[PDB]
């Protein structure tokens, strides 16, 4: 199985094993399952990542700036800031998605995303 | 920075503009880590 | 019709005229202008 | 659709020309001769450009721009006005056919048949540059080594490749420029063979694409002679 | 015996202006396919990609319309006649 | 006679094809042009008068 | 002897149409392809591809036409009739 | 005499479908590759991809049918007959 | 006779399918090679990949059907007989 | 009567598994690229590539088959013969 | 009799060889770029690319060897003759 | 004799032509394609890609002309006439 | 009777040798194209990828090798004369 | 009796330089592509990747080559005169 690594810059954001990865590179979606080539790749500023975890439920995590590698033992996701699912406010990431900064919609959008909006 | 050879992979979109949005981030990150270490031999 | 005829050197020198015109009335009025 | 039958034709030096072809050209030669005298007298350095200044100006600046990227306009300050005439000309001579100068015999006739649709204007052309550049290449290289370099070009055991290919410079430019105008000239007279009520429509079209066609043509044509320069040059 | 000639100068002009136009689509295809991925990636690019794209196409085009041109010469001015 | 009827309606059709559709965007691209022109060469005299 | 010729002139526009069709169809797809890979990867450049797109297209539709007006030529007023 | 012409319309009508078919079959293949892909790297660009897609199959189905059209005319109206 | 006219509907209608399959076979394998790659980069948009693929199959496949529609007419009713 | 028939069948059959045999080549060489590609590229998802993948080439083969079928009715059961 | 029919069936055998050699060419080649691609990215994955490989060669030489064998029958065993 | 001789001279310089047009079309969209690409990433690179660049059309173009000087060998000299 | 045996195993010869032609030219293209990309991106592979390239160029060449066997059996051996 | 034989002679070597000229064209092109591609990725592989062109352009003008060889044989010393 892989062995999925979330790597906040300022924490190991989350480091359990899971059957498959999912999330949008700046070329496009992009499915991880074990034993894919070696990789490294830019997400797009609202990207969001899904962890298909063999025991419990799935796991959607906004992420921010991040970049997904690829390793014959592991799947690291870097980070600059990132969120699970539930922990997401569906009124605050609207309104930050009406911002015109680009990082804050961009983030603000990535948090809606994952929160299945 | 000087670039360090040493004896002894794929890439989206290409190797070049991927790395040029990295270098960014590491120097972000390199300040990060001496701000935190500054806090630390502050404390 | 392929092959070629007198009027290839009645059409070559009326070209020439205008290499020399442009050589000269649009050389240098345009390389002025620039 | 009775090709060829160069009409006002005629025999002096004991050569025949065709009168029609020269016709043509002399009446590209002096609307190309009344731009460039209208943008003389017109020509500003500090005021307001007229339409021809525009004109000029930005055809200038393409080749001057084309000249930079291949070869440097030191080396090759020449070939700037070769490549400005050769483009005026060929787009007034394809852009002058759009003029209605068509009427009907019972066959259809062409007062203003484009230059090139014959051969010997795009010959011409094609000589005259093919003759321009191997001159070039043999003043900057030598009357012995340009040929040298001719015949090895970029790899030596292709030495018969590039014979071929250095033949095929002129030819393919010539042909090149002749089956894309010559070939209107067909489907012109073709369309003719239509009635006047629905003869307009696929006229109309291929004419106003047409248009496009002619430009992008004399764009290559002095695109092709400018990177054959850049080439022969060094 | 110029009835015979005239059917295989026909023949021989369809096939010249089918191989040409079968180049001319696919190679114009291909180099504007060139063309229009570069002004995706870089819509900037557009000005300085149109020399090298009519360079091909200026390639292009000749295989077409030299073709075109002997097609005339089988057509209407037959070499065997 | 016919030929040149059916061919003049194809060139009127021409001409307004080229003045409602080409026309307005090179027109465009020399006011753009000419216009600024002028408009820098009154800027590079503003500018000397200072 | 007009039976051939007429013969003649129809298989050569046959293969006139067959390679125009050939050489306009896959071309069309390989630029449409640029195009919707293009859109694919940057939406708000739509507008912007599309002049190297009709272009292209229209550099592949205009041999297509002149084909077809050969095949006309060949088929309803055969030059060597 | 017309058995001649016939059988030269019928061999030209086949050229024509063949030329067609092959054109549209890989032009479309061509385009709805672009599309699939499109879709693959990411699902709301599906709305869009189809604009571009049905703008090239349009150029694409265009030219097979109007072949479609002149086989018709050259088997059942076959001219010169 | 018309036994002229047999063979040349026989030819005709090979020159169908042969540009039907060469058609229909190239732009389904393109179709098959745009999806095989978007569920192997996407393994879990398999079911989502097969409504542009179909359609793109729909459009390769039906350019088949109709050849065959026609090569059928071509051998079994030849209608220029 | 019968020979020319015969050997117009026997063309048309040849054109008919020329074609078969060119589309089924390619586009099964072109869907193979991408099933190799994809299992370079992604290994662990090889059984979800072959339902794409017999799909594709169950187009392919069935082309190619069809066209053979129609070949024996060329040869053995030669139609207007 | 027999001549027209040795003739037809020849240029049927050629045809299909042709298109044998065409479609196993292209569709080998295909099918080994990815191969080739697959061993310079992944030079350790090269064991299991040997697989889907010698599938998609399997699909390309099986109908290469078809053409082989009926060329034969039309040749050695010409069924009209 | 010579009619025939002519007519299948004709037919065979059409067949060189056609494939010179095709593959030298073909071939230099595809280098053409490389060299808009390679551009487009890399501006700069403009002048490094002309020289591998015109080696390769500088050998398509030379599979065009020699084919052509071939045709001219076929059409106005005629072997075997 | 021999004369038209022999035309048409020329030309069927001839057809052999055209399609085997285009086959090995285009797929040793497409597989050198793999090989030379290969090199580009992974120069230590040089070695590692000259062992698929031979395997691909081996199932290229062999068909073009067959053909041309096939030809000469057909020109120097013509069967069924 | 003779003029048939060296019309198919023509037309069979006219076949020969038709497949030849389009493998050439096609492979040189696509093999000039990867090199044109992997000397703008790689500016300093040029002098490098000109071994695996020429190897890839060796194999692909190679069979042009023979074809010339054998549309002579098939020309000026044609089988079965
Ligand atoms: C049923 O629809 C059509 C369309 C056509 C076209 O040829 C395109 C066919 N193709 C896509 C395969 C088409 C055409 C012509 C072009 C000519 C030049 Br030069 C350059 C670009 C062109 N682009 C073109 O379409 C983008 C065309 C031709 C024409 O002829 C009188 N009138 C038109 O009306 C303006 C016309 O546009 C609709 C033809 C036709 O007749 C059988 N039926
Ligand atoms: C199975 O059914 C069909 C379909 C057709 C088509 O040709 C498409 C075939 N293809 C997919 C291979 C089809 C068509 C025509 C188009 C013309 C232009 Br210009 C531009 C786009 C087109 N797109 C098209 O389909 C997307 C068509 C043709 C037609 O002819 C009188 N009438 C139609 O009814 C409006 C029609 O639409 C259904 C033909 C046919 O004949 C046997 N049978
Ligand atoms: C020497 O072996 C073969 C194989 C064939 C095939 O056509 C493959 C051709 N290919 C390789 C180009 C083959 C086939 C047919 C298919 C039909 C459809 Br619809 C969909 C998928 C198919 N997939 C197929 O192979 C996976 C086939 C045909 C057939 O005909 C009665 N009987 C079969 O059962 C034994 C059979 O194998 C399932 C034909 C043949 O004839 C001389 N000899
Ligand atoms: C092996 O069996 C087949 C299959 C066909 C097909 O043509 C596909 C062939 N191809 C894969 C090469 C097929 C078909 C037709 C389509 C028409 C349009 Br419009 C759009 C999409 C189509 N997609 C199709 O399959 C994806 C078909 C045709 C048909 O006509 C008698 N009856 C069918 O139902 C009984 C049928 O199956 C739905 C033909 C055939 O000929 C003897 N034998
Ligand atoms: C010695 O060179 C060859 C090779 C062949 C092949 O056809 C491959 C041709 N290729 C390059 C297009 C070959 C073949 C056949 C296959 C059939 C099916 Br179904 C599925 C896969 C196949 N894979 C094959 O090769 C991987 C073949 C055929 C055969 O027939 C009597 N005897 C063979 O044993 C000596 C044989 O070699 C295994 C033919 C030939 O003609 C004289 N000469
Ligand atoms: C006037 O120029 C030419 C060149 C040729 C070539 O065939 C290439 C044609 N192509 C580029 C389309 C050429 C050739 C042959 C090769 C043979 C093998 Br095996 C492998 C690679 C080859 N590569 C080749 O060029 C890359 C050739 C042929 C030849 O004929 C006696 N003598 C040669 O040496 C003196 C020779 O080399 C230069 C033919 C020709 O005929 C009119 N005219
Ligand atoms: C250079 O001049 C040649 C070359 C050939 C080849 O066919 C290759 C042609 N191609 C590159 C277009 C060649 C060949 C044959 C192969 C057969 C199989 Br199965 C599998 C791989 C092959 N690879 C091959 O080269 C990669 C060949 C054939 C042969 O037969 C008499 N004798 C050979 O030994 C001397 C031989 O090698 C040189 C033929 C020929 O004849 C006119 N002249």
């Amino acid at each position: 199985d892989l062995n999925v690594e979330i790597v906040a810059v300022e924490r190991e954001l989350w480091s359990g094993p899971a059957t498959f990865v999912f999330t949008r590179t700046t070329a496009g979606e992009i499915g991880i399952l074990p034993r894919h080539i070696p990789l490294v790749a830019q997400l797009v500023d609202d990207a969001m990542v899904r962890v298909e975890r063999e025991g419990e439920d799935d796991l959607r995590i906004a992420v921010d700036g991040g970049f997904l590698s690829v390793t014959e033992e592991t799947v690291r996701i870097l980070v600059e800031n990132a969120q699970f699912e539930s922990e997401i406010d569906a009124d605050a990431a609207k309104e930050d998605a009406a911002s015109d900064d680009e990082r804050t919609a961009a983030w603000g959008r990535a948090r809606l995303r994952a929160l299945g909006q | 920075m000087e670039v360090e050879y040493v004896g002894e992979y794929s890439f989206e979109p290409d190797p070049e503009t991927l790395f040029d949005a990295l270098l960014p981030r590491y120097i972000a990150t390199r300040v990060y880590a001496a701000l935190l270490e500054a806090a630390a031999s502050e404390s | 019709f392929l092959i070629p005829n007198g009027t290839f050197f009645a059409v070559l020198i009326i070209f020439l005229i205008v290499l020399g015109v442009i050589s000269k009335w649009v050389v240098p009025p345009i390389s002025k202008v620039l | 659709i009775h090709v060829g039958h160069h009409t006002l034709v005629f025999e002096l030096f004991g050569m025949t020309f065709n009168g029609d072809t020269i016709l043509a050209t002399a009446v590209t030669a002096v609307i190309v001769i009344a731009l460039a005298f209208y943008l003389r007298a017109k020509v500003t350095s500090t005021g307001v450009p007229s339409g021809v200044q525009l004109f000029w100006e930005a055809l200038t600046i393409q080749m001057r721009q084309q000249i930079e990227g291949s070869i440097g306009m030191k080396i090759a300050p020449f070939v700037l006005p070769l490549s400005v005439t050769i483009f005026v000309f060929i787009l007034i001579s394809n852009w002058l056919a759009v003029l209605p100068l068509q009427y009907g015999g019972g066959a259809a006739a062409e007062l203003y048949k484009a230059p090139a649709s014959d051969i010997n204007f795009v010959l011409a052309l094609a000589l005259f540059v093919f003759v321009c550049y191997h001159a070039a290449g043999i003043w900057r290289r030598g009357i012995v080594g340009h040929p040298i370099k001719v015949v090895k070009g970029h790899v030596a055991f292709l030495a018969p490749i590039n014979i071929v290919e250095e033949l095929a410079k002129p030819i393919s430019l010539a042909l090149r420029l002749f089956g894309n105008i010559f070939a209107g000239g067909i489907l012109v007279a073709l369309i003719a063979m239509f009635p006047w009520y629905i003869q307009w429509f696929p006229n109309a079209v291929w004419k106003t694409f047409d248009l496009f066609v002619g430009l992008i043509q004399a764009f290559i044509f002095s695109l092709l002679t400018i990177l054959y320069f850049s080439q022969s040059m060094e | 015996p110029n009835a015979i000639i005239t059917a295989g100068a026909l023949i021989g002009g369809g096939l010249i202006m089918g191989g040409g136009a079968i180049g001319a689509g696919i190679g114009d295809g291909i180099a504007g396919n060139a063309l229009i991925s570069g002004i995706a990636r870089q819509p900037e690019a557009q000005g300085r990609l149109f020399t090298p794209f009519f360079i091909t196409v200026g390639l292009v085009e000749a295989a077409y319309f030299i073709n075109l041109a002997f097609m005339a010469l089988f057509v209407f001015a037959t070499p065997g006649l | 006679m016919s030929i040149f009827i059916g061919q003049l309606i194809g060139f009127a059709v021409i001409a307004f094809i080229i003045v409602k559709w080409v026309v307005p965007p090179v027109r465009t691209l020399m006011r753009n042009q000419q216009e600024a022109v002028r408009a820098a060469l009154a800027e590079s005299a503003e500018a000397a008068k200072k």
